RNA sequence: AGCCACCCGAGAUUGAGCAAUAACAGGUCUGUGAUGCCCUUAGAUGUCGGGGCUGCACGCGCGCUACACUGACUGGCUCAGCGUGUGCCUACCCUACGCCGGCAGGCGCGGGUAACCCGUUGAACCCCAUUCGUGAUGGGGAUCGGGGAUUGCAAUUAUUCCCCAUGAACGAGGAAUUCCCAGUAAGUGCGGGUCAUAAGCUUGCGUUGAUUAAGUCCCUGCCCUUUGUACACACCGCCCGU
């Protein structure tokens, strides 16, 4: 089985496509955004972690081997 | 969300992102993982990062610290040779140096015939386990 | 099994050794005199100064 | 607490069950309200036992299988309440409404038995009953979160809801929509 | 209280942090390249993890009637891979676990006292109790 | 036929020790640096019931000029290790049913005498 | 004319055997038993091993 | 006779120990100073020195380690049980506790034939905040090279252990086929035996812990009557013609 990479590189245009998508989710977890965009799954993570000093991001779990966010409060 | 910084060369091998700094290195032999993630915090350079990002600057700092390894308190036990068999010193082998002295090693004991020399060689196991049905399919 | 090819069969023996102490406090002799006679086989009874 | 009893951040309550044929196989309330799943950790003792373990209970467990995840039930737990979470975001709603649904979709209602029939391969349509259409459900779902974690990006709670959405309302995305599907058909044919 | 009351994750942060505050550790002359541990397949990420390690032990120690170098590598101790054998439980470096014990000696948050190794010091019951008081005010998870 | 510059060229340390050095420390002097296996040996064994074997050595290599290598000296241990007072000599290393003869060369200090000779064969199938 | 005719044995299986018969693999060294197992069968009952489980 | 449900509740739901009548050319003379006959026996087939059982183009079996995210990684939380030990009739312990060393290991004490001491057995799974991001990747640890130590008088043909480097197939297994109904399958550690050194073994033990028959005789095996038999060393039998 299976072959499947993602960009590994801190990209300039995935990032403001994320911000300008924003009402599209509801529902944000690291894989998601990976697969939405080309971004990592590590830095998907790490984009979210950034994006939550907008707060357009919730934070709804804060487990250890993947965390949950919601959009905004609630969408 | 910073390119800018990309393309780093460590030893014949072109170092970008994929995984984090100390993996990135280990395309080159001489270069374990643990290798690489003692040697970077060595050079005051933080290691979760990419090979994406990190200049020109960094990659040199560790290039030094590897080769004088001894002369940066990284110690003898560490080393991949320690007092070697040939040169006198404790020495860190890198890159296409390794697979010279691996080839040396090997010659070497087959001019003296030792059994570890005539083994290899022969194609038979070095090591004195069984190899009764395996070291095949 | 002697000799081991048929099956795996094992055979587990076990014995049940059983100690218990008792801690008397009173004078000297008259203790281990009276206690330790009117027995001679097949249960070990230790007398032992121990204990101040 | 005693008045209703919730689950550990959801409701119990507003949970229907759309179909009356699956009844008293599928509760979460009907007395079997709990904040956390577990009875005892035996569900084999009796052949009565399995009216007792509700839909949720029964969906941890069968999560836990293949042999390094077996017998990890609080990893499961864990999962499955992040599970609960990402179901909610998605859909609003009710998590467990959605499960509910999710079930009585994908439970299928004629299947085939075996029949002899000249040894050439013929089997006799046959109806199920419900608490088979309930297990096999739960099976199918679980199996489909399982099958595309596992060289994918997306952890075992995120397949899972995704399965659990799908399946709610009908989107051919879903592994147990697709296979209850061909079992239907085939019953229907036969001899 | 006991230690136990207040959160256990946040009061051995706590503490570390408020060992970082007192200025001294008498750190080692290794941890910078170090195996640590044979449970370990990559070298530690910082070398930060030692003040972590000197708060866990005060907070081991605090609850038992005094212990040494043991009773730390066993909890640090998790699995060793054996590499192509069984993975089974051992216990790693234990000159880490002896100057962890020297350190915090020296800083007079343990001593030594009966029932062999150390057991807390007053003067360590009263740190201990004024980051417990921290975390208690901050949760209870 | 005995000692460095001859029947060596690819020299260096053994393990720690250089061979002109080496040749020049008595064994005594040798385990001390760089050595561990040969430590071993010499420090349990503490020289090591061998006793008349080394001295048959001692013996061959006296009584044949040092032009030449000695009458062969045969031995049944095979796990001597090579010390730098034997050097140039000519040792026949039993195997159990063979001896091999090999003659020690500055190159071979620090290993084995049962490492060049063989037990086995390079193992055929009617290859 | 006796110059050799022991060996010192302290090692392996081989410097020890039952003390009825020689005998080497399962020596029941436990104890102080020091009988091979084939041995120790016959003599079970006698030692005062019993068998209920 | 018994069966089903219900209450109490350990429910007419635990696991071992236990073997008849009789068969077998099952295995064992290498457990046996049990043993018949035979061979050998001072020139040993009665003891020491050395090597092989550990050799691999290939076939098989029990396993083990794997193929990952319930995981690899870095910190941290934290709960056990069955058993065992020195001072022993041919050879000897577990170690708290001090110091040194990344480690392997080295070194000083003291207690305990022991529910006193090791061991409040504070084990692993588990729990947690990250990192990595499903990519043979850091999953995996094969093969090889250099070095340190431990065991032994002797390790060569790594006895073993550790440190670094070199970093394989394998990304789910065809024809086929084993085992399993509850603290069970599976995951996971621990103690004991062998023992100078040496476990991927086996015997128990606790921990985490399912989905599923909940039945039946279909295949298979075994055991019930009846019937047939050219079978009777009994169908892996017999039995014919060219």
């Amino acid at each position: 089985r299976d072959k499947l990479n993602n960009l590994v590189l801190f990209d300039k245009a995935t990032y403001d496509k994320l911000c300008k998508e924003v009402p599209n989710y509801k529902l944000i977890t690291p894989a998601v955004v990976s697969e939405r965009l080309k971004i990592r799954g590590s830095l998907a993570r790490a984009a979210l972690q950034e994006l939550l000093s907008k707060g357009l991001i919730k934070l709804v779990s804060k487990h250890r081997a993947q965390v949950i966010y919601t959009r905004n409060t609630k969408g | 969300p910073e390119k800018f910084q990309h393309i780093l060369r460590v030893l014949n091998t072109n170092i970008d992102g994929r995984r984090k700094i100390a993996f990135a290195i280990t395309a080159i032999k001489g270069v374990g993982r643990r290798y690489a993630h003692v040697v970077l915090r060595k050079a005051d350079i933080d290691l979760t990062k990419r090979a994406g990002e990190l200049t020109e600057d960094e990659v040199e700092r560790v290039i030094t610290i590897m080769q004088n390894p001894r002369q940066y308190k990284i110690p003898d036990w560490f080393l991949n040779r320690q007092k070697d068999v040939k040169d006198g010193k404790y020495s860190q082998v890198l890159a296409n140096g390794l697979d010279n002295k691996l080839r040396e090693d090997l010659e070497r004991l087959k001019k003296i015939r030792a059994h570890r020399g005539l083994r290899h060689f022969w194609g038979l196991r070095v090591r004195g386990q069984h190899t009764k049905t395996t070291g095949r399919r | 099994t002697p000799c081991g090819e048929g099956s795996k069969t094992w055979d587990r023996f076990q014995m049940r050794i059983h100690k218990r102490l008792i801690d008397l406090h009173s004078p000297s002799e008259i203790v281990k005199q009276i206690t330790s006679i009117s027995i001679e086989p097949g249960v070990e009874v230790e007398v032992t100064i121990a204990d101040a | 607490t005693p008045d209703i009893k919730l689950f550990g951040k959801w409701s119990t309550d507003d949970v229907q069950i759309n179909d009356i044929s699956l009844q008293d196989y599928i509760a979460v309330k009907e007395k079997y309200a709990k904040y956390l799943p577990h009875s005892a950790g035996r569900y084999a003792a009796k052949r009565f036992r399995k009216a007792q373990c509700p839909i949720v209970e029964r969906l941890t467990n069968s999560m836990m299988m293949h042999g390094r995840n077996n017998g990890k039930k609080l990893m499961t737990v864990r999962i499955v309440k992040h599970a609960f979470e990402i179901i909610h975001l998605l859909t609003g709603e009710n998590p467990l409404q959605v499960l509910v649904n999710a079930i009585i979709n994908s439970g299928p209602r004629e299947d085939s038995t075996r029949i002899g029939r000249a040894g050439t391969v013929r089997r006799q349509a046959v109806d199920v009953s419900p608490l088979r259409r309930v297990n096999q459900a739960i099976w199918l779902l679980c199996t489909g979160a399982r099958e595309a974690a596992f060289r994918n990006i997306k952890t075992i709670a995120e397949c899972l809801a995704d399965e659990l959405i799908n399946a709610a309302k009908g989107s051919s995305n879903s592994y147990a929509i697709k296979k209850k599907d061909e079992l239907e058909r085939v019953a229907k044919s036969n001899r | 209280v006991t230690v136990k009351d207040v959160n256990q994750q946040e009061f051995v942060r706590a503490l570390a942090a408020f060992l970082k505050k007192s200025g001294k550790l008498k750190v080692p002359e290794w941890v910078d390249t170090v195996k640590l541990a044979k449970h370990k397949e990559l070298a530690p990420y910082d070398e930060n993890w030692f003040y972590t390690r000197a708060a866990s032990t005060a907070r081991h120690l605090y609850l038992r009637g005094g212990a040494g170098v043991g009773s730390m590598t066993k909890i640090y101790g998790g699995r060793q891979r054996n590499g192509v054998m069984p993975s089974h439980f051992s216990r790693g470096s234990k000159s880490v676990a002896r100057r962890v014990l020297q350190a915090l000696e020296g800083l007079k948050m343990v001593e030594k006292d009966q029932d062999w190794g150390r057991k807390l010091t007053p003067q360590g019951q009263r740190d201990l109790d004024r980051i417990a008081g921290q975390v208690a005010a901050a949760k209870k998870k | 036929v005995e000692q460095k510059k001859k029947r060596t060229f690819r020299k260096f340390t053994y393990r720690g020790v250089d061979l002109d050095q080496l040749l020049d420390m008595s064994y005594e002097q040798l385990m001390q640096l760089y050595s561990a296996r040969q430590r071993r040996r010499l420090s349990r064994g503490l020289r090591r019931k061998q006793h008349s074997l080394l001295k048959r050595l001692r013996k061959a290599k006296k009584e044949a000029p040092p032009m030449e290598k000695p009458e062969v000296v045969k031995t049944h241990l095979r796990d001597m290790i090579i010390l730098p007072e034997m050097v140039g000599s000519m040792v026949g290393v039993y195997n159990g049913k063979t001896f091999n003869q090999v003659e020690i060369k500055p190159e071979m200090i620090g290993h084995y005498l049962g490492e060049f000779s063989i037990t086995y064969k390079p193992v055929k199938h009617g290859r | 004319q006796q110059l050799y005719w022991s060996h010192p044995r302290k090692f392996g299986q081989g410097s020890r055997s039952c003390r009825v018969c020689s005998n080497r693999h399962g020596l029941i060294r436990k104890y102080g038993l020091n009988m091979c197992r084939q041995c120790f069968r016959q003599y079970a009952k006698d030692i005062g091993f019993i068998k209920l489980d």
